[PDB]
């Protein structure tokens, strides 16, 4: 296993493209001068997310691989969008894989898994993510935020935007610095110093009700309850996890880079045996996955697919383990919008954990006899990838068999001719069973998105502002992260987004309304018209360029380096500036 | 009539004869409201187009923003399919939701030969979108000469 | 020791809370993915200031833990408030005792202490600074500040409020990039090619007096002296030294972690060496604490709330004690108001105290072991503060922490911490001098800016708060160069318009009509109760508590009724040992 | 009403020292002594919520009705930290019900704004002028409106 050190940010609201093109690009083109670097990839997903990772030779010390790599990050950082940098971007030196998964349920079923969640990430994700040895702390779930969720028609019937909602929440949940009474230099023989307290964070969704948006002319107030509905919720929704069909959430975690697997085990559980004591009524700890006696199933929908739908595939496999495999599985912790590929609403994972060893003799009730009628049975699934596998055992048969081929664009060809010269490829190695099976990219498909054009002449001529619209369409659709406050005595996020119903349909665009300079309120149809079009949802970038990864295996009996020299030979014949490279195994 | 949604898009023309002649609908639509006859156009598969009309495919469906196929052939610049689907009845003059017409998206990208062709058709110079502009202004605002001297 | 890694940040002007809730807490929660970390824990004071300390496992290589720590800090840094930001942060890795003293006097009494005070920060801590083995450096003292001291009355009468003098600062106290003459690419055959100057910063309190405020109708001109007294002044004024009881500054240097004492105190003096053919006349350096040991140190703490100057009285006696009846041991007494052996306020001090030669000392008697006792029992009859000698090399009881481990916020802590502490005082047979660690709430100044009232008079509320805060609490505006050197601009109200709640309502600000609105239109207040210190421990808030063993008495049994007595403290509080007791 | 021994007692009467209180009264200590935001040791045990140390200073003639620097009363203290029992204690001994500090804020005013529902029927009981109104023209009603607390506006 060769060290790989990852670069992790978020853009809330961000297409692939502009993920691409306004932050992964940037730091990709400082990610040189880094000593032992092998190769450098890259996704940017419409989720807002972009994966960087770095990997080096082995041998390399992780620690220094780390700090070379932050190094030239600081290069790009002033140069991302401020909404990138106040997300906070990661640099992470840890193994890709999961060492363990800490489970918390409510036994009392007192508590929702948006609850149990916050709840995770409140008391418990900070002390384990600083434990010594753990490398990445992943979060099956996600934090409360502030959420203030817009109304079109209350904010149109009060002449107010959603830029009007932002600057009255930054005015009036703010900390303010007020210096003191009797401050140095004071005037000689004064005898009261006192510090000044003024405006402080607002701390309860009460508060942010009664902000004060407006007064009308006749006296009458306008408050954020009057334009919103305004209540604790995820930072976003996107992330929902189930142990044995019951709500639940939990930390993924994953090894830093060379660091011991048994003494870090123990410093997480000693760290949690800190926590328990003051756990609120009914949570309780579970442990679905220590890292055979556990495996996992991977779950991936076509890109388009709902959460809703997901589930349904997920509530499938569950339900498999759950009857079929009663008697030799302990437990399923399933998790929903997190997959092995990352994050996104058509993928999902489920972690089982197997009854003792002992209890389970036999032939077909070992891992691989589980795992192989579970991947055959879940081959039933239409339109859904689904596979369990035991992670050292496949890493053990590709390593031994398979390869790893990127497609790159070296011509400034874009995305779609890319996309052309992959399925090119794809369907002329088809043409090749004797020497190659199963031909595959991984990544998604393109999937239809929604362009809409702001008319610059009519927005001119009306008198509404480029920053007005592009504020008010992207907090509406995509949610906005306003500014801080105190939830129960720790600093967490306040976001403004559109109450669902409002940002479902194509025709939502048009009951939105900016106000112009000269007061009057205009709705979005007026400056904007829009058109369905086809986009990537994940950009894969390698070594800088664009790319498709292709992964396959050779045919039974032929070697590797005979089903690597065939797809050089079919690359040699795809379109001029089309190149490829050997990357993961293969390189 | 998902697999034939997805076979008019990949471009792999077995297949789509294949379901008409296993009876699949020709007018199917995806949740954005495309048939195959839209993806067709959109991705450049000739002879899908060609096949799909002979199956009696819709020249003239909409998408949920009322954008007819000829909209998606006249924009991405495929002269074949502009062809192809006006001699098989697609309104020249087609509007979808914003009053945008395959002239005003032909003109926009510098498609001049599928400019020429739909003019042949019948396109109406002088017509609108619901900025009150026309193909003229757009060849004025991008510099396009040659185009703009097409127009008059 | 196991070494330990120091964040520092201020934020001008800030309370307690706000330092916490908008620095602390974020750096708290970006202090992950570090190794070999043992425990975190922090301060944040209504100086505006904030401390993380982060103690590593013994063996751990500072270098590294230092690296570390800097680097998650900068990925955190565009998430605090740019004035906490612009004052710059610093993460060392140095021993938390001094190593040594630099004094600074004049002989020539040409100098004051706040003359003094400049001259070493911007002619001699720089270089010291980049010593090798040198740690920490702090300043006696403050640098100079260009400091604009503004008038209520005056501001009101031409209508300007303290966001017109900031925006006015900026901009005509501004070093414009303005390009060349024949830059490139140029015009072929061109002849000329010289630096385009424009805009250049101010160097002077007479530069600044004349930055143009406003043009009033009739064609007057406002400048930035009429509503202001413009003068060099310290950053801040909240640490002043004496050496013997004359007028000084200097530097208090740390040793870096795994650095050689003696050669980075020769390495030192080399560097000073250099320094003295240059001072201006009069100025000398003297050498109050250089680590029987010689030396001592003696900490003042008064009750939070009070003064600069009722602190200093109490140095003085302390100062006075070892100037008189210990004239025959005692060299010399560095004596710094405002600067204490834990933390900095208004209401602490240090002393740190050098006896004459070791020769010079016969008798048992005469040594700093029974000297320094003879002045712990002396000062233990001073009335309203805790005064002690003691010793600390260049490189015991145990050490509680009380934790708030369910959301239970500071006056409920603050409960059970009283609770625990009336507890332990029912076992003097077992625990003795069970007290806290840190500071008690104290009375402060709660004003309510009323939004509607605001809005209605079309006063923006963001005019409001910078009114203020710039008033009362001053305000970094930009740089200026003093004498070649760059140095910080602060607008600050007059000292006698920021004393007194009244005066409050001496200051205006304008609305959107052009009005002019007293504070008291749209505000009220009261006096509460609050935290000048607020404390945490692994990322929780907390409470440090301390205490020993009692006479005949092991420790390990007093940390034993201390964890039963913890068990039985409301639900929600927990506990920790750190320090000496982990 | 704008108020060692004296010094004593106040920090005592903060931290519920019941036992140095009632040693310091009985040794002379100025019952009303004053800090310098003007809080006597009436002030500190109605804010702290101590309620014998509050009768215990009643008892030996401690202004019920003491002014701080900017006008507020140990009932306002009381009335708006929610300590109902020192409430009652504080009217029992002519605590002013409608006394207002220089913002034109009543003790009906605090218990109204942190919704103590207990304390405002306490006050009202004892006659606290329900249309008071502070110096932004705010009455109780006026704040449990803005508050959204229904059940406060229907108690006024």
């Amino acid at each position: 296993a060769p060290p790989a050190v990852t670069i992790s940010a978020s853009y809330p609201g961000a297409d692939a493209k502009t993920v691409q093109d306004t932050v992964t690009q940037v730091i990709e083109q400082n990610m040189n001068g880094i000593d032992n670097l092998m190769y450098m990839s890259s996704n940017s997903d419409s989720t807002g997310t972009v994966q960087i990772t770095l990997t080096f030779e082995s041998g390399t010390d992780a620690d220094i691989a780390q700090v070379q790599v932050q190094n030239k990050l600081q290069l790009a950082m002033p140069l991302l969008p401020q909404e990138v940098q106040q997300q906070g971007v990661s640099v992470e030196k840890s193994s890709s894989s999961f060492l363990m998964v800490v489970g918390v349920i409510n036994t009392d079923g007192t508590m929702t898994q948006e609850d149990i969640s916050d709840y995770v990430a409140a008391n418990m994700k900070d002390a384990i993510s600083r434990t010594s040895g753990v490398g990445d702390v992943q979060l099956f779930g996600s934090q409360y935020a502030m959420r203030i969720w817009m109304n079109p028609n209350e904010l149109n019937k009060f002449q107010l935007t959603p830029v009007d909602v932002i600057t009255a929440i930054k005015a009036q949940n703010a900390q303010v610095a007020a210096g003191q009474l009797g401050g140095t230099p004071p005037v000689k023989g004064q005898q009261l110093n006192a510090s000044i307290i003024a405006q402080t964070r607002l701390t309860s969704t009460e508060e942010f009700g009664k902000i004060l948006l407006k007064v009308n002319q006749d006296g009458s107030r306008v408050l954020l309850r009057d334009v919103a509905k305004i209540e604790l919720g995820g930072e976003n929704y996107d992330i929902i996890a189930e142990f044995n069909g019951q709500p639940a959430s939990g930390l993924g975690i994953k090894l830093a880079t060379g660091a011991n697997a048994l003494d870090t085990a123990a410093a997480i559980r000693a760290e949690l045996a800190k926590m328990e004591p003051f756990f609120p009524s009914g949570l309780k700890i579970v442990y679905p996955y220590d890292t055979q006696g556990v495996f996992m199933t991977m779950v991936q929908l076509p890109a388009g697919a709902t959460q809703e739908r997901t589930q349904k595939v997920l509530n499938e496999v569950t339900h498999y383990y759950l009857t079929k495999e009663k008697n030799n599985v302990e437990s399923v912790f399933a998790v929903n919008g997190f997959g092995f590929a990352g994050r996104g609403q058509n993928t999902g994972i489920a972690f089982v954990s197997l009854k003792d060893w002992a209890d389970r003799p036999g032939e077909e009730n070992k891992v691989e006899a589980i795992t192989m009628r579970a991947t055959r049975a879940f081959s039933q699934i239409k339109d859904a990838m689904v596979f369990a596998f035991n992670l050292p055992a496949i890493v053990e048969l590709g390593t031994a068999t398979g390869f790893d081929f990127e497609l790159i664009d070296q011509a400034g060809l874009g995305h779609e001719k890319l996309t052309q010269a992959r399925n090119q490829l794809l369907a002329e190695a088809a043409k090749h069973p004797d020497m190659l099976t199963s031909v595959r990219p991984n990544g998604l498909e393109d999937t239809p998105q929604f362009k809409i054009d702001i008319d610059q002449e009519k927005a001119q001529a009306l008198g509404v502002s480029i920053n007005d619209i592009n504020t008010t369409l992207g907090a509406a659709w995509g949610g906005s992260y306003v500014n801080d406050f105190i939830d129960r005595g720790r600093v967490k996020k306040v976001y403004v987004m559109s109450e669902a119903k409002y940002r479902m349909l194509p025709d939502d665009i048009g009951d939105w309304y900016v106000r112009a300079a000269d007061g009057q309120m205009v709705p979005f149809s007026a400056f904007s018209s829009s058109r369905w079009e086809y986009g990537s949802p994940r950009l894969e970038r390698y070594n800088g360029l664009p790319s498709m990864e292709i992964l396959g295996q050779a045919a039974p009996g032929k070697s590797t380096g005979e089903a690597m020299e065939l797809m050089e030979q079919l690359a040699s014949k795809l379109p001029t500036g089309v190149g490829y490279d050997w990357t993961g195994m293969s390189y | 009539g998902k697999k034939l949604l997805e076979a008019a898009r990949a471009g792999r023309d077995d297949e789509v004869r294949i379901l008409m002649a296993n009876g699949a609908d020709v007018n199917a639509a995806d949740v954005v409201g495309w048939t195959p006859l839209h993806l067709a156009a959109y991705w450049g598969h000739l002879e899908i187009v060609e096949v799909l009309l002979k199956n009696g495919a819709d020249v003239n469906a909409y998408d949920t923003l009322g954008s007819t196929p000829l909209h998606l052939a006249a924009h991405f610049g495929h002269l074949e399919i502009v062809e192809v689907l006006l001699k098989n009845g697609a309104d020249v003059n087609a509007k979808d939701d914003n009053g945008i017409t395959p002239l005003h998206l032909a003109a926009n990208r510098g498609h001049l030969e599928i400019v020429e062709v739909l003019l042949k058709y019948g396109a109406d110079v002088n017509a609108q979108d619901k900025f009150g502009k026309t193909a003229f202004d757009i060849s004025i605002n991008n510099g396009n000469e040659d185009l703009a001297e097409i127009l008059q």
